[PDB]
């Protein structure tokens, strides 16, 4: 009938110079051909977290640190500490 | 007294020696997960962006 050719002319032509194709905008004045792929890039890049975790910062954390080479000195500072904890034993 | 309280350092030096030795080790190579940590926290970020 009269709708099975206008209402689909109609889904053709608006939506083909709507997105897709990416050109111009007839049916309404504002336009999503440069709004979506070019405004819109920067949506969820501001919804989220911007060049920290959008560009996964490769923050190198300072390695593991250890007794920085302790001589003697810590070794009979645990035994005067085991010792007079082991005293009043 | 004296010997009961005395008889106990005869098979547990070997016991504290691997336990120190165990404990130090596993204390110090903690490298290795502050590495797999950082690792997997990038991997989390990257998914993150991913359903983002």
């Amino acid at each position: 009938q009269d709708l099975y050719l206008r209402e689909l002319k109609d889904t053709k032509l608006a939506p083909s110079t709507l997105q897709d194709a990416e050109g111009n905008v007839k049916p309404w004045n504002p336009p999503q051909k440069p709004n979506l792929p070019e405004l819109e890039l920067q949506g969820p890049e501001a919804l989220k977290a911007y060049t920290e975790q959008n560009v996964e910062t490769a923050h190198v954390a300072k390695e593991s640190e250890e007794g920085e080479s302790e001589p003697i000195e810590e070794d009979w500072l645990v035994l005067d500490d085991a010792e007079e904890t082991k005293e009043s034993h | 007294d004296r010997i009961d309280s005395v008889s106990q350092l005869q098979n547990v030096a070997e016991t504290t020696k691997v336990l120190f030795d165990v404990s130090k080790e596993t204390v110090e190579l903690e490298s290795e997960a502050f590495e797999l940590k950082q690792k997997v926290e990038l991997a989390h970020e990257a998914k993150a962006v991913l359903d983002s």
